[PDB]
DNA sequence: GGGAGTAATCCCCTTGGCGGTTAAAACGCGGGGGACAGCGCGTACGTGCGTTTAAGCGGTGCTAGAGCTGTCTACGACCAATTGAGCGGCCTCGGCACCGGGATTCTCCA
DNA sequence: TGGAGAATCCCGGTGCCGAGGCCGCTCAATTGGTCGTAGACAGCTCTAGCACCGCTTAAACGCACGTACGCGCTGTCCCCCGCGTTTTAACCGCCAAGGGGATTACTCCC
């Protein structure tokens, strides 16, 4: 049989990191898999034309942060850029 | 024609789902005409990019692509 | 243009001060702002013209003006 | 015999249909409808059931949206009854038809 | 050993990285950019599943149907801002009645 | 400070005839001022974002082209 | 030097046809309350003219941030080997809706 | 305005099928070294936006004032609405002809 990549296990351990005793059916997992896929190619879209509008052929994270501040409004954007900032600092401070 | 299979109590049920309190009998022909407009638009785009893939069986995936060129895409079908 | 220039640059600068301090503006970009905003507000007034005519009225008021903003859906 | 007043029945209907989520239009008339419509462009077009139900759910989304816009436009027009002139006005102000 | 363990992250960096590479957006890429993008992903999906669990405790259900997700996305003004452009398969509509349509007696 | 009243009401009434509306009530003007202020606050936020990422501190023509073509 | 058309194949997928049946489409009909024509009104709103005021455009300083370049050096592609994260067949027991029927709660007019 | 009547709800009992683990497999992330490279940083240029100001001015503003029609109220009537009745085609499902998307190799082209 063929192989298909899936994100059931990943958001699965995310939700058991957050919600201990809650089950989820197949339809909600499918619509959120399509959601995370859709937000992936769209934000790859803004990353692409911020790269090419700034005459750049290289993706750097600064463009991705800029892309998410250009689309996502409000204080949720500030929380997202904050948690991502701590994520990339604990990435760069790793051994 | 098979548009008479879209019955008027189904239109009543979907209008009560759609939030309409009081319904007259003159909306059905307008609804069917605009249904022709949107549905032949979507199916011409879907069969166009179905035959762009050189296949003859129409699945839901290129349907989701034809919806996401419109800007009101539909989730849960690998999109 | 019929809306006047220098209070439009002044108001755009004043609002941009709430976003980031001390920006400098090219003239042509502000002209692009002016012509685009003129286009959208003209469009919304034939929208309100059709709203008022369909409401069997000749004078518009902000209640009718807002229902059009929920027709487009912005807030 | 007992006969309920109109409007309370509509209130119960709008509550039980905004509570519900099931597809109310039958699948076989819509299936033969899209078969006949697909026969117009090219012959022998074959549909998966997933595409049919996805287009069906999309049709529910657009019709419920335009019904709610119709309702807000009609109560904006100081009426409870709906008329087709509201349909052409709601389709023009949406910008879907120029 | 994996970069997910060293990053303190939980979504796969390599899978989204190879999705970037076969996505042919540009030629060269940074290192922490998919880490940032993945971190934004579990933040946003964690907020969505938190609101889904909130709806689950609201309607006495422990197994989540997308009713929970539609109630979660359509009561928040930010989620109505971001996902008002997008429809939902098996979405449905909230109970909303006008003031005049109420039986004013 | 306080330059929302700079949009004069005869300029709005010229916007009403080129918008084609025959008669205007007095309550229209501050509503339209609020709508244009909301839309301008929306677009200048993107303009500041394009200015900040481009390692510059002024707004140019391609920035406003992108900011106006993003929403359609 | 790897993308692309060409050839069997097959087993899962498409379409449908026929028997039963069953809640639903649609029609019939009294009806009554909201759509809608008609009058009073009064008020806000259109227009018109004195007054002012910011305004339209020129003139100059100027400098400092945009625009272009040298370069080289850290930084990304990429390629041989590995393995454990992460794909799938299988099994099981519990979440949840169905059946049903009494407690609970709108509805109207006498 | 309260009771007859009917919709709703919720709990006792129930069956079912799929959510989630269990184990087998397997192949792209991972290690690490190398080498092309392109943009980070420093540096030279340059030019026009901003600031300030003055001559002259089209337009805004605000009150006076006449009145047109949106709204309130009255009266009408008719048109789908609730209830009852009658056909009806949608759907289970079982089978079945067959069809074709993807799976292998074979060989060609810019």
């Amino acid at each position: 049989k063929t192989r298909k990549e899936s994100y059931a296990i990943y958001v699965y351990k995310v939700l058991k990191q957050v919600h201990p005793d809650t089950g989820i059916s197949s339809k909600a997992m499918s619509i959120m898999n399509s959601f995370v896929n859709d937000v992936f190619e769209r934000i790859a879209g803004e990353a692409s034309r911020l790269a090419h509008y700034n005459k750049r052929s290289t993706i750097t994270s600064r463009e991705i942060q800029t892309a998410v501040r250009l689309l996502l409004p409000g204080e949720l954007a500030k929380h997202a850029v904050s948690e991502g900032t701590k994520a990339v600092t604990k990435y760069t401070s790793a051994k | 024609d098979n548009i008479q299979g879209i019955t008027k109590p189904a239109i009543r049920r979907l209008a009560r789902r759609g939030g309409v309190k009081r319904i007259s009998g003159l909306i059905y022909e307008e609804t069917r005409g605009v249904l022709k407009v949107f549905l032949e638009n979507v199916i011409r785009d879907a069969v166009t990019y179905t035959e762009h893939a050189k296949r003859k069986t129409v699945t839901a995936m290129d349907v989701v692509y034809a919806l996401k060129r419109q800007g009101r895409t539909l989730y849960g079908f690998g999109g | 243009l019929l809306i006047r220039k220098l209070p439009f640059q002044r108001l755009v600068r004043e609002i941009a001060q709430d976003f980031k301090t001390d920006l400098r503006f090219q003239s042509s970009a502000v002209m692009a702002l002016q012509e685009a905003s003129e286009a959208y507000l003209v469009a919304l007034f034939e929208d309100t013209n059709l709203a008022a005519i369909h409401a069997k009225r000749v004078t518009i008021m902000p209640k009718d003006i807002q229902l059009a903003r929920r027709i487009r859906g912005e807030r | 015999p007992h006969r309920y007043r109109p409007g309370t029945v509509a209130l119960r209907e709008i509550r039980r249909y905004q509570k519900s989520t099931e597809l109310l239009i039958r699948k076989l008339p819509f299936q033969r409808l899209v078969r006949e419509i697909a026969q117009d462009f090219k012959t022998d077009l074959r549909f998966q059931s997933s595409a049919v139900m996805a287009l069906q759910e999309a049709s529910e989304a657009y019709l419920v949206a335009l019904f709610e816009d119709t309702n807000l436009a009609a109560i904006h027009a100081k009426r409870v009854t709906i008329m087709p002139k509201d349909i052409q006005l709601a389709r023009r102000i949406r910008g879907e038809r120029a | 050993k994996t970069r997910s363990s060293r990053a303190g992250l939980q979504f796969p960096v390599g899978r989204v990285h190879r999705l970037l590479r076969k996505g042919n957006y540009a030629e060269r890429v940074g290192a922490g950019a998919p880490v940032y993008l993945a971190a934004v992903l579990e933040y946003l999906t964690a907020e969505i599943l938190e609101l889904a669990g909130n709806a689950a405790r609201d309607n006495k259900k422990t197994r989540i149907i997308p009713r929970h997700l539609q109630l979660a996305v359509r009561n928040d003004e930010e989620l109505n801002k971001l996902l008002g452009r997008v429809t939902i398969a098996q979405g449905g509509v909230l109970p909303n009645i006008q003031s005049v349509l109420l039986p004013k007696k």
